[PDB]
């Protein structure tokens, strides 16, 4: 706020002898009106009133640069184009203790995001809603936005307990990702061997599909290893504990990176928390089941592939989905919608 | 019981997969190429533009309210309330206006139209409590049909994804835009954030950068635009297509006053206030600023002062307010850039 | 023709546009006796709209104005 | 010795061998409502012992 | 110089932090009061009784951001480096990567920053500069 006009500013009382029966404007004291007044830092009018000449303040436009809404201007213009980039290069983000409106905006925007323990990302303060909402019910920023809502929601994609190993995970990260589009596949030596036989097998019985993905320990006479598909420990997880009838990531095959996708296959156990705001809503606990693709599925399934397609990956897809689940609430929840979309990408 | 139960107007008009319903197959033919009465030929073509009946050099008779409407009333036009049959005329052509999705996310109100006769796709935000029902899951026996509250001028997540879903649908038809928004913000509540309202805010970001023709943005009278609304419809997503326009009665910031307030009017600026021009707490002051005072009169003075402060509070809270709604005014706007001009409904 | 409104004009200027038009007029002068010289005119008018794009909203614009016409 | 480069800073002189090079500990210099932050020791010459320069003056520097 | 009967004194001032990095700011004394004039260089152009920056600055900022639970962002390069260097062994595990480098040489940074007309200019200076 135009502090120069705080400290003088006078009020035009609806009656001066009473404060109590409200005020009409506020204004300045000729010596005090005198130099805002030419300085393009406020607009006011002259005006008569209650005998004496004052300048009215109609619009304050303040001369402090900065603290008005051309900081909101600038939001939307640095999201902008950071969606237009995004689309066409890599954006990385780690949010560490907290992200407040754009900020939360323009991590938000790039996607893959990192979260440091006992940060929040949200958007609007608990307290601001707690008081339009009239009672004490959140007293913590981390109950809005922590990894309590959004790592079970699917807003966080990957977490982090500190700043380092979100650096560690970016510049983990990057080992997957070419310099630029001027450059080619480039190829490593994997440790693990490609015209090897993999010696784990997919079965009837359910099994965990990492295993099926990255290989196992043997169960019986370690420090054996059942081979899976892919090199071993190069799998890298995002959206892990949000619908997990599906698993997205990128992993090495020989070396080369891609992004993997595998399919759990016992049915899913989905946890709604419970709105404290609402008294109906209570903590939910839904089953979903393997193979199939939901509303959930299909907006986080998609969002994998289509970072890489972006990106100019080639693919190789494990595809094992059987349908849209067909009730009536996950229809209602337009999984339709999101269905038509994966096609585009 | 029936297959309409799982997509049937029920169900998909209900939650926005239906964008018309009809009564039967002549009708639904009737409706397919009404729509197209507002849609180019080609993309090589223009917008087919009507000499409308409704005049172009006519004034707006229905001016949005403080108490609740119907958006189509502020867009389409209504009866007039004293002389029936006459019609308080919209910004719209009046009978001009084909919703779609409506009893779905009825919070905002989207839809195509004709201004003096030109089809341009439409949102506009209810601003009664709307009261979205969800139907319960027959399936499962513990869901029950929750009734919620749903509060006018905010971004939900069903209402985001309908104004995005009619944008984004409006955007590839080659329509200009006119939102006549009327958002306080967003919801940033668990199950509204929960519910992933957040998510389709940047969405909208890249279905609006890519409008290829005039987008017109008018913040109707008692309408206010805070934060996520402006940030994430700025010009500067596409400057080069996108233009500006803000009514008198229209505001901005990334938050709005009351919570403004909250940290620029602690005690210090109400008793400083008080102190500049409450003439007690001057009278106060004298005496108080007095020294060598009986130890009668000074504990009473204190107790005066806390006494007359506390006690004066509220008078000089309400003066507080609305120093600070002064400085995000639509005048300010304009010379900082944040809107092109000024117009009357 | 370029000397002579450009040297009673020299002040009131925003150097940005002045230093992009007034290098084209040096390299006009320096490309001359070829047989195929034409002035640069969308590239001199089209510079100083770089800066339209961020001045024109705020009509602030008036020493401008005898400049950018 | 632009010394007073440094008068933000406490530093004590003690008196040495290789006369040239006066050594001081630098104690941040704050003020009364403060207590010092840096301590950096401080190792200050002056050089003038007589290309053969140059090369004189990067080994008897390393010898210093 | 040899021909040229033309001293000039040159307050060079040396640069070397963590690693064996040496990086050499050398100026020229040019005017009235005296001016490192030379690249860009960290304090390139500064009067010569510039009086020396005290440490607590820097302290100052990583408090608070610890007391955020992050990390002081010019601390950060040497961040990037450490979890940069754990990388390079690590991924030797999985991979025949080439040999790492030193960590002297495993990152180097050159501050952008914005000129008058939103336009980014290239500045090697000394941590904790942000304006």
């Amino acid at each position: 706020l135009a502090e120069e006009i705080r400290h003088m500013f006078h009020v035009a009382w609806v009656d001066p002898e009473d404060p109590y029966k409200g005020y009409r404007y506020l204004y300045l004291t000729p010596q005090d009106y005198k130099r805002v007044s030419a300085l393009n830092s406020v607009h006011c009018e002259h005006v008569e009133d209650e005998g004496e000449s004052r300048y009215k303040i109609t619009d304050i436009i303040g001369k402090e640069e900065g603290i008005g809404p051309e900081n909101l201007r600038g939001s939307g213009m640095i999201a902008g184009e950071s969606s237009l980039a995004y689309n066409e290069i890599i954006t990385i983000s780690l949010v560490t203790c907290r992200a407040i409106g754009i900020g939360a905006y323009l991590v938000r925007l790039g996607q893959r995001t990192i979260q440091v323990e006992n940060s929040h990302l949200i958007l609007t303060g608990a307290g601001a809603l707690n008081k339009v909402l009239g009672r004490e019910v959140y007293t913590s920023n981390n109950q809005l936005g922590g990894i309590q809502i959004m790592h079970n929601n699917g807003v966080t994609h990957c977490t982090v307990c500190d700043d380092f190993e979100g650096v560690f995970t970016v510049l983990h990260w990057l080992s997957y990702m070419p310099k630029s589009v001027h450059s080619s596949v480039p190829l490593l030596n994997s440790k693990d061997p490609i015209d090897r036989i993999i010696e784990f097998v997919p079965t009837k019985t359910p099994y965990d599909p990492r295993w099926m993905l990255a290989g196992r320990p043997h169960p019986t006479q370690k420090g054996q290893w059942l081979s899976g598909f892919f090199d071993y420990g190069s799998f890298s997880e995002i959206m892990q504990p949000w619908a997990q009838t599906v698993v997205v990531g990128r992993a090495r095959l020989g070396g080369i990176p891609v992004g993997v996708v595998a399919v759990e296959t016992r049915t899913v156990e989905l946890s709604i928390p419970a709105d404290p705001a609402n008294l109906d809503s209570e903590a939910k606990i839904i089953q979903q089941a393997g193979q199939v693709w939901f509303p959930d599925s299909a907006f986080k399934t998609y969002q994998a592939i289509k970072d890489f397609n972006r990106e100019g990956l080639p693919l190789m897809v494990f595809a094992n989905w059987r349908g849209f689940s067909g009730g009536m609430k996950d229809m209602y929840d337009q999984v339709l919608k999101f269905g038509a979309y994966i096609v585009d990408g | 019981t029936s297959n309409n139960q799982l997509g049937g107007i029920q169900i998909m008009h209900n939650n926005g997969v239906t964008h018309c319903t009809v009564c039967d197959d002549f009708e639904g033919v009737f409706t397919v190429l009404h729509w197209l009465s507002y849609m180019p030929k080609s993309v090589h073509s223009s917008v087919p533009l009507l000499n409308s009946k409704d005049p172009i050099d006519r004034i707006i008779e229905f001016v949005p309210t403080k108490t609740p409407y119907d958006p189509r009333w502020m867009l389409a036009g209504r009866p007039h309330p004293t002389q029936k049959g006459q019609w308080l005329s919209g910004f719209f052509d009046y009978g001009s206006f084909s919703e779609i999705m409506q009893p779905w996310a009825q919070t905002v109100v989207v839809g195509r139209a004709r201004l003096g006769g030109i089809p341009v796709g439409v949102v506009a935000v209810e601003t009664r409590t709307v009261e979205l029902s969800i139907p319960a899951d027959p399936a499962n026996l513990d869901s029950e049909a929750k009734i919620i509250q749903q509060a006018g001028q905010v971004w939900f997540p069903d209402s985001a994804f309908k104004t995005y879903q009619a944008i984004k649908d409006f955007n590839r038809e080659g329509l200009p835009l006119m939102v006549f928004a009327n958002w306080r913000g967003f919801s940033g509540g668990m199950k509204d954030m929960y519910d992933q309202v957040l998510k389709f805010g940047a969405y909208i970001v890249d279905g609006l950068r890519e409008c290829c023709q005039p987008v017109l943005v008018y913040i109707p009278p008692q309408a206010e635009l805070r934060g996520g609304s402006w940030v994430v419809i700025d010009s500067s997503i596409n400057p080069r297509h996108m233009e500006m326009y803000a009514d008198r009665e229209s505001r901005g910031s990334v938050l709005e006053p009351e919570g403004t307030v909250e940290i620029k009017f602690r005690r210090k600026d109400l008793v400083k206030t008080m102190r500049r021009v409450d003439p007690v707490y001057i009278h106060l002051a004298e005496r108080l600023g007095t020294p060598e005072l009986s130890t009668a009169e000074r504990k009473e003075l204190e107790n005066k002062l806390k006494e007359r402060e506390e006690f004066l509070i509220p008078i000089y809270h309400q003066v507080a307010v609305q120093f600070a709604d002064l400085h995000d005014t639509p005048g300010r706007m304009q010379e900082k850039g944040v809107i092109s001009d000024i117009l009357d409904w | 023709e370029l000397q002579d409104i450009m040297t009673s004009v020299s002040g009131r200027i925003p150097p940005n546009v002045e230093k992009s038009i007034k290098k084209e007029m040096a390299q006009y002068a320096s490309n001359i006796t070829s047989v195929l010289c034409q002035f640069p005119s969308q590239q001199i008018a089209n510079i100083l709209d770089s800066h339209a794009a961020t001045l024109n909203r705020k009509s602030e614009r008036e020493v401008f104005f005898m400049n950018t016409q | 010795l632009e010394l007073n480069r440094m008068r933000n800073f406490d530093l004590t002189a003690i008196p040495c061998a290789n006369h040239k090079m006066h050594l001081y500990l630098g104690a941040a210099k704050v003020e009364v409502g403060t207590e010092v932050t840096d301590y950096r020791f401080f190792v200050r010459a002056i050089i003038r012992h007589s290309e053969a320069s140059f090369e004189y003056l990067q080994n008897e520097g390393e010898r210093l | 110089l040899t021909p040229t009967g033309k001293a000039i004194p040159i307050r060079l001032f040396l640069t070397n932090e963590s690693g064996y990095y040496l990086d050499i700011s050398l100026y020229k004394e040019v005017t009235a009061q005296i001016m490192f004039q030379a690249k860009q260089g960290p304090l390139h152009g500064m009067l010569i009784n510039t009086p020396y920056v005290t440490k607590d600055l820097l302290q100052s900022k990583r408090f608070q951001a610890q007391s955020l639970g992050t990390t002081y962002i010019y601390d950060i390069p040497e961040m990037f480096r450490q979890s940069l260097i754990k990388l390079w062994e690590s991924m030797s595990t999985q991979a025949f990567l080439p040999s790492p480098p030193l960590p002297s040489d495993m990152l180097t940074y050159t501050e952008l920053v914005l000129d008058d007309q939103g336009q980014l200019v290239h500045m090697n200076r000394l941590p904790g500069g942000n304006e």
